[PDB]
RNA sequence: GGUUUUGCGCGAGUGUUUGGGUGUAAAACCCGCACGCGUAAAGGUGAGAGCUUCGGCGCAUCAUCGACC
């Protein structure tokens, strides 16, 4: 659209690098990533520890999660497997149990500079309702 | 940054620093500080009634 | 009279579920080259 | 005590080098391409 | 470990205080008994206090005489400690890069510039020094140039702990970008000498084993170019 | 974070803004190469910044500012 | 549910913060006529009744006879020197006995009893 | 400032939060040879001169 | 007092302000136990955004076949 409808000035920032790459790149991910940038917080769920330690099984345990919304913890899981979630927020404990297991917490400037076109990365999107 | 430099009593600068804390590197959000600012200055009121 | 007293007992045990939580969340919460240790 | 072109300044003027020789590759098959053109139709 | 009061004023505000600080960390490294005993925790607390003297530094031509002198500071160790203390600057980098503002960034990219090229001229001693060019070029295979997108510092162990950093993409563009520089300006691209040839072949073939087994498109795109260039045996 | 000040600058209040009702602001800090508030002119949002200033005796001056 | 004439009883509370300023100034003045003593007397350890609070315990109103002569202080001086006394409530086992005896002889250890002249 | 360092890890139910952007200087993000160097050729200028 | 939507903080938790402490005193700052609300008490196949070492991996959601109470 034309603007988000956000406040946060950073998130205003993000919005100004992801239009900056969508334009200048072939990249549908840049594309998808502004388009989650501009809408609302009800149509970003979070999305929770146990949801991408199920989406990170066949082959997707080397890429890059990226999650344009809040990771949460899941008590539910046990054990955290090692993962890299580049992610707008992430939660104390989420954030505490990822590093916890080796793993490594990212925002979406570091990614952008990181893997400016999303090389090797899984899109997650959080439950609907 | 880590450190500021302390100043004396006379303005120069005594050679002794101090480590900057967190807080000077918090987020800088605008809106926040308009929101809590907005309620804040509500809470010294006085009624009004005819 | 039956009925009512394992209603009452259903609320005692939601009570005590709910204390139960509130002590595991706190245990969990509880499970050199640094700017603050070098330039001090 | 000369003071040296900044770094990121010379990865700049090589890619712009870059991009004026194929803008004058791209133009010279451009008017090539117009003559030919021309006598075509 | 070792009484070192000179870091905490390496990132002060008075240039005297700093230079001051930066003699005194001279004074240090020149004594071979104190700078023999040089662990992975004292030369990153080092390049620290030296990362946040660069930091401080205002003007292009301090900041030139700064990375200059920077870079200089290999040719006062032991030679026991060099591979550890370069270890050290690439940590640091590596731990910074991301970090630095756009305006500060130009002259962090001098200092990578100039500690290159003072480690490719360590090298000269056949006239080079297997060991010492086999040290330098292990450091370019394992930060710059790795094939492993992550390095470990120090050891897992009930004193020392462990230091898992990740390589970012932009100091191995740079490297990329600055490599074929440093080796013409130091002089291994003479048509003569074997053993410079076989100095340039080893960096070029740790550039392309980089450029097969990559997946940024970034840094294939970069080595593609700095095999490229015009300067390089092969395209000649 | 010249984005961020810039921002709050720009998009909230500054003390040296002078808002005409002519399709024009003006920038009243004396330091302003020109008198106009957008992003390329501002002294304060932009971190590397420069003038051109004349004393009272007549003698005219280039300021140059550092982050 | 605003049937009846609710205007006539709405109570609002701008005196909050100074009914909390008089509390605290009653507070000083207790404070200032019991000068070495404490503001509050000591009050036993009781568990709350039902089912659904018998985990838990709280302060009661005052202590059994029977504890206080287990704890060695008597009846009559109890009252005199800060402990509240309760002639209604029963011990009724022995662990709530042990409790308030235990809480009574650590009252004991930390008094500072001043002679009558 | 000491005790500024104190006193905002005694605040119970509050840490510092963390921000969502890393670096905030938007020049740093876009002009770095990170994202320069995968960025196709520009499709055209900031002023675009009027062809009819 | 209900309900829908936009922003914000924290998030399986959240809500300091009944009250206590404190104060430069109806402000601001802090929180001991409760309490309200909420949470607790991973299958196959086919589409499908996105990613890809070009072999494939496949979000959310839907359809269908199954599993448990
Ligand atoms: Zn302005």
């Amino acid at each position: 659209r034309k603007a988000p409808k956000s406040d946060n000035v950073y998130l205003k920032l993000l919005v100004k690098l992801y239009r900056f790459l969508a334009r200048r790149t072939e990249a549908p991910f840049n594309k998808v990533v502004l388009r989650r940038l501009f809408m609302s917080r009800i149509n970003r769920p979070p999305v929770s520890l146990s949801r991408i330690a199920r989406n990170l099984k066949n082959g997707n345990e080397k890429k890059t999660v990226v999650v344009v919304a809040t990771v949460t913890d899941d008590n539910r899981l046990l054990q955290v497997p090692k993962m890299e979630v580049a992610a707008l927020r992430f939660t104390a404990k989420a954030r505490a149990r990822i590093e916890a297991a080796g793993g490594r917490t990212l925002t979406l400037d570091q990614l952008a500079l990181e893997k400016p076109t999303g090389a090797n990365t899984l899109l997650l999107r959080g439950p609907k309702n | 940054r880590p450190t500021v430099t302390v100043f004396g009593a006379d303005g120069k600068p005594t050679g002794a620093t101090e480590v900057l804390p967190k807080v000077f590197s918090a987020p800088i959000r605008p809106d926040i500080v308009k929101h809590v600012h907005t309620g804040m200055a509500k809470n010294k009121r006085q009624p009004y009634a005819v | 009279n039956k009925i009512r007293a394992e209603l009452r007992k259903a609320k005692a045990a939601r009570h005590h579920a709910r204390m139960e939580q509130q002590r595991d969340l706190l245990a969990r919460k509880r499970q050199d080259l640094d700017t603050r240790e070098l330039f001090a | 005590n000369d003071i040296l072109v900044p770094e990121t300044l010379l990865k700049k003027r090589k890619s712009q080098e870059k991009a004026r020789a194929e803008r004058a590759a791209a133009l010279e098959k451009r008017k090539q391409a117009n003559k030919e053109k021309r006598q075509v139709i | 470990e070792k009484s070192m009061p000179f870091i905490k004023h390496l990132a002060s505000s008075d240039r005297k205080v700093r230079t001051a600080a930066l003699n005194s960390l001279h004074a240090f490294l020149s004594a071979r008994q104190v700078a023999s005993a040089l662990t992975t925790l004292d030369v990153l607390k080092l390049w620290k206090g030296l990362f946040y003297a660069l930091w401080m530094c205002d003007r292009a031509i301090p900041q030139q005489n700064l990375c200059n002198e920077l870079a200089d500071l290999i040719w006062q160790l032991p030679r026991e400690s060099v591979a550890t203390w370069l270890r050290g600057f690439w940590a640091t980098m590596a731990r910074e890069w991301t970090g630095i503002d756009v305006l500060r960034m130009e002259k962090f990219l001098l200092l990578v510039r100039r500690v290159l090229g003072a480690s490719f001229k360590w090298m000269k001693k056949g006239a080079w020094d297997q060991s010492k060019v086999d040290e330098v070029l292990g450091l370019l295979a394992e930060w710059p140039f790795s094939l492993a997108e992550e390095v470990r510092i120090t050891q897992s162990s009930e004193k020392g702990g462990e230091i898992v950093q990740k390589i970012p993409v932009g100091m191995r563009l740079h490297v990329l970008d600055i490599w074929v520089d440093e080796v013409e300006r130091v002089g291994l691209l003479n048509e003569d000498e074997e053993e410079a040839r076989m100095i340039v072949q080893r960096i070029s073939d740790m550039v392309d084993a980089l450029e097969q087994t990559t997946k940024s498109p970034a840094v294939r795109t970069r080595s593609k170019d700095s095999l490229g260039d015009d300067r390089l045996p092969a395209n000649r | 974070s010249d984005e961020i000040v810039w921002q709050i600058i720009n998009q909230q209040f500054c003390a040296f803004k002078l808002k005409t009702t002519k399709g024009q602001n003006f920038c009243r800090n004396e330091y302003s190469v020109s008198g106009l508030c957008n992003r390329q002119s501002c002294p304060l949002a932009n971190s590397r910044y420069a003038t051109v200033r004349q004393s009272p005796k007549g003698t005219i001056y280039l300021y140059i500012k550092t982050i | 549910h605003f049937r009846k004439h609710w205007q006539r009883r709405v109570r609002c509370h701008f005196d909050q913060p100074g009914k909390k300023v008089t509390r605290r100034l009653a507070r000083r003045a207790k404070a200032a006529a019991l000068a070495p003593r404490p503001v509050d007397k000591l009050r036993p350890i009781v568990r709350c009744p039902t089912v659904k609070y018998n985990r838990r315990t709280r302060l009661g109103r005052g202590f059994t006879l029977e504890e206080l002569k287990a704890a060695g202080i008597p009846r009559l001086l109890a009252p005199t020197i800060g402990i509240a006394v309760d002639h209604r409530r029963k011990n009724l086992s022995e662990e709530s006995l042990a409790a308030n005896v235990q809480r009574l002889k650590d009252y004991k250890a930390r008094l500072i009893l001043f002679p009558r002249k | 400032i000491k005790q500024l360092d104190a006193v905002y890890e005694s605040k119970k139910g509050f840490f510092l939060p963390a921000n969502i952007v890393s670096q905030a200087d938007l020049s740093r993000l876009i002009n770095s040879t990170e994202i320069q160097s995968v960025l196709r050729a520009p499709k055209g200028e900031a002023r675009t001169k009027r062809a009819c």
